[PDB]
């Protein structure tokens, strides 16, 4: 039932604000917390995301940064009222220093945050596991967000672990240690998340600029595509049918091999069910700089929104791995899951988002190695990484275990 | 607002030389596979 | 053929329970006499399904030799074998399972019931007159309907009145094959009942007499 | 008498029971709040239908049913919906974190944690028996509870009520929808199972979903649909255990019959007349009779032609006469070329139950005066079974998905001794079409 959602830092919060926003529209519920919707879908699965008391509906919503000016901008926010005040915790100095996250001011924070996480997993009947929202190239999102994974994985080992990670682009940020950072949360993600949702902000820079033919794209746009891909991935979790209709069962559904666990995010539109099935598995509309084309398929998840004939969906379906199935794992049959939920996202009448576990995935890995590798090479910056407390063969352990995953997805992608 | 760095690994030495000059004014982690021991 | 029988006697000691249960079967099928004895250890196996196949082949083949093992064979812990077994002591015929079929009848199994009562028919023994009389008191129609049948074909007149009260059961059947056996049994015992059906009696059971009396005459 | 304990695991099987438990309802006049008016003792009734309904000293009339799931959800529907007060508060039992389509958390990690609770009740059932002769078990083959959960507890059935005949209603797995594990929870569930089951009756979904389209046309069938079309199936096949009559075969003559054999207790069922209410004339014994042996009205995918019939078994309903059977019989071996093995015995088992079948009201079949339900035990089923065993092959091969029961108290080792099973009942249907 109770899914526990926690934001951390710059990222994080603002992506998981934007969320809040999005489903908070979709279910009825007003930035007071009173539900003025007018159907009972809506309140069908409101308990997944929401506690109640009565006549009041609050996310079920962990706020973090050890920056209190982050905290500010979500309360000054329209939806910066639902959230129980009790439910942010924010310090006083942030630094994009993944040490400093992991070990020096982030740990120095991780038990009130666990206190807050504590507190509300008594609150549920059934806790299906945790969702969080956090950014890999800084240091409170990437650091301390990994440090609450790993602490919350042991002091809850029998729930799923599910995260929405940005992973970072020199095309849209400045940060030169950001592929330290990224490669740094990636190692603890793949010891300690089921499911990883890979955001990459290459992607999103990409689809405003050349897609959407934003000339002055800002992190608000790009996060209008975040919102609208983290709405439809859980759509499948908020309103009723059987499809991945809980964490425990897409990730049995989704993830073949343990590691094998970051997905390839797409969105359609950026408006017939022939086209929206076929712009979910273009590369222009991934929210993962991948091209699906060059590399195979383990599973995906498609959710259509909107009023339209699941008979035609079915069809549609059948025919987009027909036409493909060279794209497809051989080995893994009737891989392609749909779901169809009838109310559509705001502003548009039908929509399809695509969930795909793609080998494919290894070059967004790829890309953040060679950054990666390129740095520690010159040992650059390493001082105020093992400056505050850190490793030297952390670094090389995080280089072995991403280059093990990209091996691992190329083992898979030219199998039998 | 996004503040773009990239123009490839040339920023990187572009960066390690822009440190060297703020200089001239002056725990145990995680191991491989250590999440697969969950699947025993 | 001698060699096909030979090599279903040899599988009846495979280590597969498969194996034994189709070597039964295929055996009572054939119908060779030299498996008689090998077929009456079968009736001995630790598994229910072989030795209910194995039980159905010597009923088959019909062999008194396995009349005493049949018998044993009536008190098995599974009803698919004392089925298979009463079956085939009705068809061997032997009236030494008269006294085991009778306890038989007592059965909490219908199938075993249905079973042991037209067995009992098909030996004829007059024994098996009183049993069958309480048989037709019983709680399921498809009993009702073989100790009818089988009372009938034994033919004794104890079974007259008890017959004539059959005549009003609830099922359809069982009044009609109470009114044939009433035929099959005859006799003055049966007339002199049926005379007074023809005036008295109302339903089925008047016009089963008024029949009776128009085709049975001088 | 003899009395039979149904039990409903996992989501399919209680859907199902739901549509079952609303059907016997309606064919032996029971309302909702369990009141017979019909009944004559009020402490039982006519002891005959008494098989299925225990009988309250207020006149309430029980079914003798569990209902087992490892969620709440559907159960739930169960407790408030038309039938909250036909069944007592404890034959309905649930769990709070379902097994997540995973054989091992149903029969080991999660499962464990509800079996006791399962026998306790089954125990106090048994208890209110005269005579239990067996279950009857409803479950999905592809959801971890229906695999996982059934297979625990026909194990634990098998200690102290082994000498009781077991025969289960199982939902065989198709993709249009299917979790991509079921295959895996499918070999699993079989292998388990096997050795504690005296006969399994597959219904394929995708037969079911094909039917409800080309005979209801129904353009999206939904689940409703479905099991509406699989009770009438099950109501057939159990009325000779429910229904007092002369011609009603008992169900150790008919399990006897069918499933002589020990692991090949497989057959396949064919249901005929399915027409749409929208709709008509009147369908002859000889009618329906020829069309229980056209492959649209099978249960599951497969084709008898290709195989060797072991036994065949007739099961009729409403206005039949034994003699007309035996005239449709005598035309069909005329016509049609029903090969059966070189060892078993030839021969249909007949079975007519005088109640004609009971329609839901609402329900998209037509009333028909007249219905029957044949049983053949063919070897063609291997078909089925080899559809299933090669998608498990395809996985297992490089070991997918496997992580997620060996992490929930499961060893690997027993998806090879799974398969290895599957691979001999393969070869013992090829073995019996010699
Ligand atoms: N005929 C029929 N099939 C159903 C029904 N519900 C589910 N199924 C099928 O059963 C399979 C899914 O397994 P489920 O029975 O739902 O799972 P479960 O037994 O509850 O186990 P968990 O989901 O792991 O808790 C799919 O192949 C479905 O198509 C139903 O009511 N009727
Ligand atoms: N998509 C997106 N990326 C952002 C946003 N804000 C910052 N980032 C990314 O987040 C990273 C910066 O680290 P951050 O977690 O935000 O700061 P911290 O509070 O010190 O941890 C870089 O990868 C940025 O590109 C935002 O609102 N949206
Ligand atoms: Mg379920």
């Amino acid at each position: 039932r109770e899914i526990v959602h926690i934001q951390a830092g710059q990222c994080g919060n603002q992506i998981g604000a934007k969320f809040w926003e999005v489903i908070s529209d979709e279910h009825g519920i007003d930035p007071t917390g009173s539900y003025h919707g007018d159907s009972d879908l809506q309140l069908e699965r409101i308990n997944v995301y929401y506690n109640e008391t009565g006549n009041k509906y609050v996310p079920r919503a962990i706020l973090v940064d050890l920056e209190p000016g982050t905290m500010d901008s979500v309360r000054s926010g329209p939806f910066g009222q639902i959230f129980r005040p009790d439910n942010f915790v924010f310090g006083q100095s942030g630094g994009n220093n993944w040490a400093k996250g992991h070990y020096t001011e982030g740990a120095e924070l991780v038990d009130s945050v666990l206190d807050v996480v504590r507190k509300e997993s008594e609150s549920c009947d059934c806790l299906q596991g945790f969702q969080l929202t956090h950014s890999l190239g800084g240091g409170t999102g990437s650091g301390m967000g990994t440090l609450l994974i790993s602490k919350i994985r042991e002091e809850y080992p029998d729930r799923i672990m599910n995260t929405f990670s940005v992973m970072p682009s020199p095309k849209v940020s400045d940060t030169v240690v950001e592929p330290y950072n990224a490669t740094l949360s990636v190692h603890q993600l793949v010891e300690n998340t089921d499911e990883t949702y890979c955001i990459d902000n290459e992607a999103l820079y990409d689809i405003c600029f050349r897609t959407l033919k934003l000339t002055t794209p800002t992190y608000g746009d790009l996060n209008h595509l975040v919102s609208a891909t983290m709405s439809g991935v859980t759509t499948c979790l908020r309103f009723p049918g059987q499809l991945n209709a809980d964490l425990r069962k897409l990730a049995v559904n989704m993830v073949p091999f343990p590691r094998l666990h970051f997905f390839m995010p797409g969105f359609a539109p950026l408006l017939t069910v022939p086209e929206l099935t076929q712009q979910m598995f273009d590369s222009k509309n991934m929210m993962a700089a991948c091209d699906p084309r060059h590399g195979r398929y383990l599973t995906v998840a498609a959710i259509f929104r909107g009023r339209m004939s699941m008979k035609e969906v079915d069809e549609q379906m059948l025919n987009v791995q027909n036409k493909n199935s060279s794209y497809f794992v051989e080995w893994i049959p009737n891989n392609v899951k749909t779901a169809v939920c009838d109310i559509p996202p705001r502003g548009l009448k039908m929509s399809a988002t695509f969930i795909g576990n793609s080998t494919a995935i290894q070059e967004l890995f790829k890309r953040i190695s060679e950054q990666f590798t390129a740095m520690f090479r010159r040992k650059a910056f390493l001082h105020w990484y093992t400056g505050e407390g850190m490793d030297e063969m952390e670094f090389t352990e995080a280089e072995s275990n991403m280059n093990d995953l990209v091996s691992e997805y190329q083992q898979y992608q030219d199998a039998t | 607002p996004i503040k773009a760095a990239i123009t490839f690994e040339d920023y990187l030495e572009e960066q390690i030389q822009l440190e060297e000059q703020e200089l001239k004014q002056k725990q145990p982690f995680l191991k491989r596979g250590e999440g697969l021991a969950r699947f025993t | 053929d001698p060699e096909k029988v030979e090599m279903y006697i040899k599988n009846l000691q495979d280590d597969s329970t498969l194996v034994r249960s189709i070597a039964a079967a295929a055996l009572g099928k054939i119908g060779d006499e030299r498996a008689v004895e090998p077929l009456i250890k079968a009736l001995k196996d630790e598994d229910s399904r072989v030795r209910a196949q194995a039980a159905g082949a010597l009923g088959q083949i019909g062999d008194e030799r396995a009349v005493e093992p049949l018998i044993k064979a009536l008190k098995d812990e599974d009803p698919s074998v004392r089925y298979r077994a009463a079956e085939a002591l009705g068809k061997i015929g032997d009236e030494r399972a008269v006294e085991p079929l009778i306890k038989a009848l007592k059965d909490e199994d219908t199938t075993v019931r249905r079973i042991a009562a037209t067995a009992l028919g098909k030996i004829g023994d007059e024994r098996a007159v009183e049993p069958l009389i309480k048989a037709l008191k019983d709680e399921d129609a498809a009993v009702r309907l073989t100790a009818a049948r089988a009372l009938g074909e034994i033919g004794d007149e104890r079974a007259v009145e008890p017959l004539i009260k059959a005549l009003k059961d609830e099922d359809a059947y069982v009044r009609r094959a109470a009114a044939q056996a009433l035929g099959k049994i005859g006799g003055e015992r049966v007339r002199a009942a049926m005379e007074k059906l023809a005036e008295t009696g109302t339903g089925f059971a008047r016009k089963v007499a008024v029949n009776y009396l128009e085709t049975h005459k001088s | 008498m003899r009395e039979c304990i149904s039990i409903h695991v996992g989501q399919a099987g209680v859907q199902i029971g739901n549509a079952c438990w609303e059907l016997y309802c309606l064919e032996h006049g029971i309302q909702p709040d369990g009141q017979m008016p019909s009944d004559k003792t009020i402490g039982g009734g006519d002891d005959s239908f008494n098989t299925f309904f225990s009988e309250t000293g207020a006149g309430k009339h029980v079914p003798r049913a569990v209902f087992v799931d490892l969620e709440p959800t559907v159960i739930d529907e169960v407790r408030t919906g038309t039938y909250r007060q036909l069944f007592h508060p404890e034959q309905l039992i649930t769990g709070k974190e379902d097994a997540a389509n995973n054989y091992a958390r149903g029969h080991y990690t999660i499962g464990k944690e509800i079996i006791d609770l399962v026998l306790d009740r089954i125990r106090k059932l048994a208890d209110q028996c005269t005579g239990l002769q067996g279950f009857l078990v409803f479950h999905s083959f592809g959801g971890g509870t229906g695999s996982g959960f059934t297979s625990l507890l026909m194990e634990r059935l098998s200690v102290d009520y082994g000498k009781k005949s077991k025969l289960e209603f199982s939902i065989y797995p198709a993709p249009q929808s299917t979790a991509v594990v079921e295959p895996y929870n499918s070999i699993l569930t079989t292998h388990t199972t096997l050795e504690h089951s005296d006969c399994a009756f597959m219904v394929d979904n995708e037969a079911i979903y094909d039917i409800c389209r080309r005979n209801l046309d129904i353009e999206r069938p939904t689940y409703t649909n479905l099991n509406r079309l699989i009770s009438q199936i099950v109501s057939s096949i159990t009325a000779s255990l429910r229904f007092d009559g002369a011609l009603n075969v008992d169900l150790t003559e008919f399990q006897t019959n069918l499933v002589p054999y020990p692991r090949i207790h497989f057959p396949l069922a064919t249901y005929a007349p399915v027409i749409s209410a929208e709709k008509h004339e009147q369908l002859s014994v000889a009618e329906i009779t020829n069309a229980c042996f056209e492959p649209a009205n099978q249960m599951v995918k497969c084709d008898p032609r290709h195989g060797k019939y072991m036994a065949c078994c007739l099961l009729y309903r409403g206005d039949v006469v034994p003699k007309d059977v035996n005239a449709a019989i005598a035309t069909i071996k005329t016509k049609r070329s029903i090969q059966f093995v070189d060892w078993c015995p030839t021969g249909f088992k007949v079975g007519i139950n005088y109640q004609p079948p009971t329609v839901v009201p609402g329900g998209d079949l037509a009333k028909v005066q007249r219905a029957v339900c044949m049983l053949s035990n063919t070897t063609a089923i291997a078909e089925a079974w080899a559809r299933l065993d090669h998608k498990f092959d395809l996985m297992y091969a490089k070991r997918a998905f496997v992580h997620w029961y060996v992490g929930e108290g499961m060893e690997e080792g027993e998806f090879s001794e799974a398969r290895e099973d599957m691979a001999a009942l393969e070869k013992d249907y090829e073995e019996v079409g010699v």
